[PDB]
């Protein structure tokens, strides 16, 4: 015949509750969640205030340091130590100018000496800062090649015909060879020089060493292959022509597998402010002491008035020292509870009947 | 032509457009930012499954263009979407070209940038980079859901096995599969009578020849009418029963003993006169035995009734008959001894108390349900003559009839006895004859043949030869036949009353029999006034002169002394606002001579109007299917309201077709009112059922889908725009591509889906038993505009929560992972902000879905799953250029789970506090009855409960 199959399913019987949120159900689970939120936003704060950290900007190094050491100004540097609240102790800088080179916007090398009146933990991040540095617009962020970037010997029009990702303002020279590594992101890259160690002023018997390797993720190195090109079929960046003056040849074209410094460059940051890791040391704990570091400027950045800087820290679990995960777990806990408060101060109040049939809107008319 | 017709069909639209045109920006027009290839997916996808389903379509035509309110306010919804979109994206614009103009930044270094003169124009490019950017705002997936929704909605009301009548083998079939939201908002119900709520199946009972009234029956609705009284039912039942019993034995007796019949059968005589074979012999003279004899003969003659064969009897005959009436009038004549057997090639063969003699049917004007008569032309042998046996309503007959040749006492005699039997209950009819001479017949028998082989409309030629012909009449009597309710319209209409509904009967037979069927049916009550709106003359002598202006008397009366209101815009204007049931028990019954006065001046449709919007009962008789379709229209046009209209046959037609929602039921007469209709029930009963039930249901699913849909979209494309503030709205992508189409496609589709299609507030059980929970539906509260911009606030809210959750953790110094590796690309930004976002808009969904099922859960829970799948599968691969492993490097770090827990709790604090404090100190009625739910009043109900059935476990308490 025509009559439709009886299951759960098309009488629409599925197996199912129905919550009803009462107060003694709601309060609860209002408490519970406030209980939990508050117990986490503590223990993240407690475990966010033991970060310690170093910042130093010298993009003012050039211009505002002299030959011989003098204090930083207040407004470049920022320590963080929570056993010492109250450490001024101002770093202190000092330019030794490099006249053969004759790049004159930026050029020589910054030395600089910090004070950390504790340790950094077996873990130390060197990284580098940089502010008002626009990373995130829409032609930059889009002109590299993966053809380049995953090994391949990409022609002129796999690098600058693609689609989406394609370097296009940077394809080629007017030689007419393939800028190897093209596009205004590996072009524009940071040439700052940073040390592979940070020399002790104290005891020089003992100098902190640092790494460029380990910099970067470890599964980077599946995407990032040594290119296969010909010296014949690439020239550098326009930007690259005071690290390459004499062009390719056998011996210098960067391997970028290994070249961590560049695959840290070519992430670029979401945001206005840059934060790259630079030099890591898994080994040894810094302890207390006066350090330098020797930084040789390279990289221009005050024709837009932006800020380089270095970030020294040991880190945490969450990342660096921010207070915001905390704050924001105990606001999220002390919202709720006083929500819950509130609800129970209005129902012991205006507490009406639950299962009161007489209030229905047709039984009260 | 498949394929052209349905893009044509679908680029009807401004979303599938909008998304053509972004294919086409982002290709032909490239400008370089975009997956050109992929950006198509979205389109293609929803094209093919739109093709597939207009495929589903003309399968099942292989095997009326009604659309529902919520889809007009649907209409009005999205296009306040885009203009936000496009608020969006001139903002974007602007921004980009102000920032552009300024004269130190890092692109006129690292960027290789100029400025392009009047920077107006790369403005002009960022504002058409925006338009692809925010793709995700368009509503492109709402109309697909929403036919998904309402298709799966209707295959419901299709397979539900409680809307199945076993005898006619008959599932409520829908046939209009999109309008399954408006049996939720049904505020008024036109109903015929005869067909509808009762059972066409007649029986004669009592008949009047020649002013004599014959026929005893103690019926269902005289015991009714009695109760009304006050008399007890049963005391004089018992014995009216006897009675009644002792006569049909004597009856039967004494037509046994008058002659010889041979498809005389006394198993199933319903006529149970004993005074009529009483007379027939000797008792009231000759004359009257020849009144009776020549009122039997027109009733066996006049009819259209087919006769075949008994396959259990070879001799017996069947009676086929297409009218219900004919067929009662002729079993009752062949009962009484003038017996009709078969139908020769010319005219009719009656065997008249045991002698066949053939009759001559000349012509048959056939009864139309405007005509409300019928009459047949039959030779009267010798030169011979013609006689016009005319049958009919009363009121028609009584019209068309002669003043010189007629008693005047058998006139009023008949009116009175047919006035006894229409308040009883009984269908009334009334016969009449005309002798025509020779002449005047082939006279008018020339005019019929010139109107009959005429075409261009020949029905109108024959109508008005037939008037023509029928104006002079003597009246020899009339009849009544009884009309049996169906099993369970008491309780249905009971039900649609609490429910809030307003019912009017658009009936086309007698006032009296109409409001004795709605005592009966509790349309109406005792203790209730019926305001009347009668011009007869009787009355019409003492309020005026002439009638158009009794009724506007009668009606300004009615209203000016019952309510406080008159006839006027300003009147109308305020009750368009108001949908309460209305207070005051009063009821119109309006019969067709005055509703035609009502409905034709607009001033005079206006007072009839204001006094129909109040008294729940509204009963219009002797109604034709023009008067029907237009009191529809009037009430669905001025306060604009939605309507349904139930009924079968070819009258209900077109009462049905002008109406919002029009049900046609599978009755005695042909299927022509299921044909033209939009669902199909098989019984009134199931009137109850679907509204309540299903109607209220699919409302409540759109109401709550539809806003739901336009949040979980404005989240995610939103963050895009507050990204844009820390890019200077260039147009970068803060999302994976395919990310922002598997938002849309998979990642939270499929829980809004099922929040419209599987949701129930409560169980049908107890939306039968609290049907009053329709009158939210019935009042609009469900779904308005205020709904949909609270949600869309709440999605803007949601948007900022998910986007500066996640940027306010990178802020500091951009170093969120746990080994100071690098997490600080857009695209690992966007994981963080889209993760929050899915989670935060399916647990939404989840919190506002009613009841908590196993599939709606699996599918939520799946959802989120999803969106954690896809970024560990996609990541995995080196495909992925940039985002080459987003899952292991961010689903590894603290911060994102810290960052995830709460932003979600932040994200759902401020809606569910609210839905706290409402179900706290504001609970609506559902909620107040879930609360009684689950202390379990409605325990003892079974599963599948129908009060509306007569076979039904008496419920405990
Ligand atoms: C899930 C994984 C992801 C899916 C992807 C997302 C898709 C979203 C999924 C949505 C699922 C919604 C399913 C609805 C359930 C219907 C049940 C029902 O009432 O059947 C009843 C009526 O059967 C019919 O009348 C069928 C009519 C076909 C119309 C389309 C039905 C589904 C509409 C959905 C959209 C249409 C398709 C649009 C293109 C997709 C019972 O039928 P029966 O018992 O067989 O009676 C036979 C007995 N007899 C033979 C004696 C008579
Ligand atoms: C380190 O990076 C620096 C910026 O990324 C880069 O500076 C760039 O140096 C090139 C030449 O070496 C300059 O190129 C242009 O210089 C002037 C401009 O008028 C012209 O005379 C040249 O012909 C050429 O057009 C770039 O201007 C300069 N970058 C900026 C922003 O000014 C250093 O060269 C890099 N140094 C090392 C050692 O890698
Ligand atoms: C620690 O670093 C300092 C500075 O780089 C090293 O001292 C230099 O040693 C070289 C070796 O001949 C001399 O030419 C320089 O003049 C020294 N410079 C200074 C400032 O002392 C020192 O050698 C390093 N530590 C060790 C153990 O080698
Ligand atoms: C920390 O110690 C590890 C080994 O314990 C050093 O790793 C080696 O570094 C040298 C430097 O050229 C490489 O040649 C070796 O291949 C490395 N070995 C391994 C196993 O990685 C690392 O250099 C030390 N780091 C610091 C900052 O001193
Ligand atoms: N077969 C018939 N022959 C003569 N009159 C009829 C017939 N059927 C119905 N009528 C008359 O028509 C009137 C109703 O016609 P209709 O418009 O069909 O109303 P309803 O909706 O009650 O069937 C009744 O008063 C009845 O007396
Ligand atoms: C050097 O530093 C001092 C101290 O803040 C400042 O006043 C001065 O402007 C700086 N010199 C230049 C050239 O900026
Ligand atoms: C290759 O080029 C580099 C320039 O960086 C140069 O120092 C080196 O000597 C060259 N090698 C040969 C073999 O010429
Ligand atoms: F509803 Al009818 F004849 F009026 F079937
Ligand atoms: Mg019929
Ligand atoms: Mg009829």
């Amino acid at each position: 015949n025509r009559r439709p199959k009886e299951d759960a399913f098309t009488q629409q019987r599925l197996a199912a509750i129905n919550p009803v949120l009462t107060p003694r159900t709601v309060l609860p689970l209002y408490l519970l969640i406030a209980v939990v939120f508050v117990i986490v936003g503590g223990c993240i704060l407690a475990q966010n205030s033991k970060v310690d950290e170093v910042t130093i900007y010298y993009q003012d190094c050039m211009t505002n340091a002299t030959s011989s050491w003098s204090d930083i100004p207040s407004e470049h540097w920022q320590f963080v130590f929570h056993k010492y609240k109250t450490y001024n102790t101002a770093p202190q800088w000092r330019f030794v100018d490099d006249e053969s080179d004759d790049f004159t916007k930026q050029r020589g090398t910054c030395q600089i000496r910090f004070t950390t009146p504790s340790d950094m933990k077996n873990n130390v991040y060197l990284n580098y800062v940089l502010e008002k540095f626009a990373a995130n617009h829409r032609r930059y962020v889009l002109s590299f090649s993966e053809d380049q970037i995953r090994g391949e010997d990409a022609s002129y029009e796999t690098v600058h015909d693609a689609t989406g990702i394609n370097c296009k303002p940077l394809s080629k020279n007017a030689d007419g060879k393939i800028y190897y590594p093209c596009g205004l992101i590996a072009n524009s890259m940071f040439n700052d020089t940073f040390p592979l160690q940070l020399t002790n002023v104290g005891d020089t018997s003992n100098n902190y060493s640092l790494t460029n390797k380990g910099i970067n993720w470890e599964s980077d190195k599946k995407r990032y292959k040594k290119t296969k090109y010909n010296y014949t079929q690439i020239a550098p960046p326009p930007y690259w022509e005071k690290m390459y003056p004499d062009g390719y040849n056998e011996t210098n074209i960067p391997d970028i597998q290994d070249w961590e410094e560049f695959q840290n460059w070519m992430r670029p940051g979401a945001f206005d402010k840059i934060t790259k890791l630079i030099r890591i040391n898994k080994n040894d704990t810094l302890p207390a002491g006066e350090y330098q570091l020797d930084i040789g400027l390279h990289w221009p950045v005050l024709e837009f008035n932006g800020k380089k800087g270095i970030y020294l820290t040991h880190g945490s679990h969450l990342g660096g020292r921010n207070p915001f995960l905390g704050i924001v777990y105990l606001i999220g806990g002390c919202i709720c509870a006083a929500m819950a408060l509130i609800l129970l101060t209005f129902w012991l109040f205006g507490g009406r009947k639950i299962a009161d049939a007489s209030s229905l809107s047709w039984n009260m008319k | 032509t498949f394929l052209p017709k349905n893009i044509l069909f679908q680029f009807h639209n401004f979303a599938n457009v909008y998304f053509l045109v972004l294919i086409i920006l982002g290709a032909f027009q490239i400008f370089g930012v975009t997956n050109p290839g992929l950006s198509a997916v979205p389109l293609v996808v929803i094209v093919i499954i739109t093709a597939i389903k207009d495929a589903i379509e003309d399968s099942r035509r292989t095997v009326p263009t009604k659309k529902s309110r919520i889809s007009r306010e649907l209409n009005f919804s999205v296009v306040i979407n885009f203009v936000l979109l496009f608020i969006l994206c001139f903002v974007s614009g602007i921004a980009n070209g102000v920032y552009y103009d300024k004269k130190g930044r890092s692109r006129f270094s690292y960027e290789f940038g100029t400025i392009a003169g009047s920077a107006a124009t790369n403005g002009f490019v960022s504002f058409w980079v925006a338009v692809i950017l925010y793709q995700s705002l368009v509503p492109i997936s709402l109309y697909i859901s929403v036919e998904i929704i309402k298709t799966a909605q209707a295959a419901f009301i299709y397979g539900d096995v409680l809307l199945y009548n076993a005898k006619l083998d008959y599932p409520c079939t829908p046939k209009s599969w999109n309008i399954s939201d408006d049996l939720g908002q049904v505020e008024y119900i036109f109903s015929d009578k005869t067909g509808t709520l009762t059972q066409n199946v007649m029986e004669f009972k009592k008949c009047t020849i020649n002013g004599v009234s014959y026929g005893r029956a103690y019926t269902e609705a005289l015991a009714g009418l009695r109760k009304r009284q006050g008399i007890d039912v049963e005391t004089e039942g018992r014995r009216e029963k006897a009675e009644i019993a002792k006569d049909r034995d004597t009856m039967i007796d004494e037509l046994r003993a008058l002659s010889g019949n041979s498809q005389f059968y006394p198993e199933e005589v319903t006529f149970v006169s004993k005074e009529f074979v009483r007379d027939l012999k000797g008792a009231s003279g000759e004359v009257q035995q020849r009144c009776c004899e020549h009122f039997m003969l027109a009733l066996a003659l006049c009819h259209s009734v087919l006769v075949e064969a008994n396959p259990d009897n070879p001799k017996k005959l069947d009676l086929k008959a297409q009218s219900p009436d004919e067929a009662a009038l002729v079993a009752t004549a062949r009962d009484v001894g003038f017996s009709f057997v078969g139908k020769t090639k010319k005219g009719l063969i009656i065997e008249m108390q045991g002698i066949q003699k053939e009759f001559e049917i000349l012509n048959i004007l056939e009864f139309n349900s405007s005509r409300k008569r019928m009459s047949c032309i039959v030779k009267i042998p010798g030169e011979p003559r013609a006689l016009l046996i005319c049958k009919g309503a009363d009121s028609i007959i009584y019209s068309r009839l002669s003043r010189q040749s007629n008693s005047e006492a058998i006139l009023e005699k008949t009116a009175l006895h047919l006035e006894q039997y229409a308040t009883e209950g009984l269908r009334t009819l009334c016969i009449a004859q005309r002798e025509l001479s020779w002449s005047e017949y082939e006279k008018w028998n020339e005019k019929y043949d010139i109107a009959a082989a005429s075409l261009a409309n020949r029905e109108d030629e024959l109508e008005v030869v037939a008037d023509s012909i029928e104006r002079e009449l003597i009246l020899l009597g009339g009849t009544a036949i009884e009309d049996r309710l169906q099993d369970g319209v008491p309780d249905c209409i009971e039900l649609l009353a609490e429910a809030g509904i307003k019912l009017w009967v658009l009936t086309g037979d007698k006032v009296e029999t109409a409001i004795n069927i709605g005592f009966s049916c509790n349309l109406l009550n005792n203790e209730m006034e019926l305001l009347v709106i009668k011009t007869t003359g009787d009355d019409v002598k003492e309020f005026g002169s002439e009638p158009s202006e009794i009724v506007d008397a009668l009606l300004s009366k009615y209203l000016k002394e019952y309510f406080n209101l008159t006839g006027s815009e300003e009147e109308i204007f305020e009750a368009k606002k108001d949908h309460e049931f209305p207070k005051g028990n009063y009821a119109i019954v309006i019969d067709g001579d005055a509703l035609k006065l009502a409905l034709y001046g607009e001033d005079i449709r206006r007072k009839f109007l204001l006094l129909c919007k109040n008294c729940r009962a509204v009963l219009c008789c002797r109604v034709s299917p023009s008067q029907k379709a237009a009191v529809v229209k009037l009430v669905k046009d001025s306060l604009d309201v939605m309507t349904l209209a139930i009924g079968d046959g070819s009258n209900d037609v077109a009462m049905i077709q002008s109406a919002d929602v029009g049900i046609g039921i599978a009755g005695e007469e042909g299927r022509q009112a299921v044909m033209c209709s939009d669902y199909a029930i098989g019984q009134f009963r199931y009137l109850a059922r679907l509204v309540l039930v299903h109607g209220r249901w699919s409302y409540k699913r759109l109401a709550e889908m539809i806003p739901e849909f336009f949040y979980k979209n404005m989240i995610f494309a939103l963050a895009l725009f507050w990204y844009g503030i820390y890019n200077d709205f260039d147009g970068s992508y803060l999302y994976e591509y395919t990310y922002m189409m598997f938002y849309n496609l998979a990642f939270t589709s499929l829980p809004v889906i099922f929040l419209g299609i599987l949701d129930q507030d409560v169980n049908d059980t107890i939306s039968l038993v609290v049907p009053q929970l329709y009158r939210v539906g019935i009042l609009r509260k469900e779904w308005n505009q205020r709904k949909f911009l609270w949600y869309m606030l709440d999605g803007l809210y949601q948007s900022i929560i998910c986007f500066f959750f996640p940027y306010l953790v990178y802020h500091k110094n951009m170093i969120v992972t746990s080994n100071g590796l690098g997490l600080d690309h857009r695209y690992f930004v966007g994981v963080y902000v889209t993760t929050i976002a899915v989670i935060s808009c399916n647990t939404y969904v989840l919190l506002h879905q009613y009841r908590w099922d196993w599939f709606s859960g699996l599918f939520i829970a799946l959802s989120c799953l999803v969106v954690f799948a896809w970024t560990g599968i996609w990541s995995s691969a080196i495909a992925s250029r940039e985002f080459f492993k987003a899952a292991a490097r961010i689903y590894g770090a603290p911060s994102f789970w810290a960052v995830f827990f709460v932003a979600v709790l932040f994200c759902l604090l401020p809606r569910f506090t609210y839905d706290s404090f409402q179900k706290f100190f504001y609970p609506t009625d559902v909620e107040i009855v879930r609360e009684m739910w689950q202390h379990g009043h409605f325990d003892h109900y079974p599963p599948g409960y129908d009060p509306t059935d007569p076979n039904r476990p008496k419920v405990t308490k």
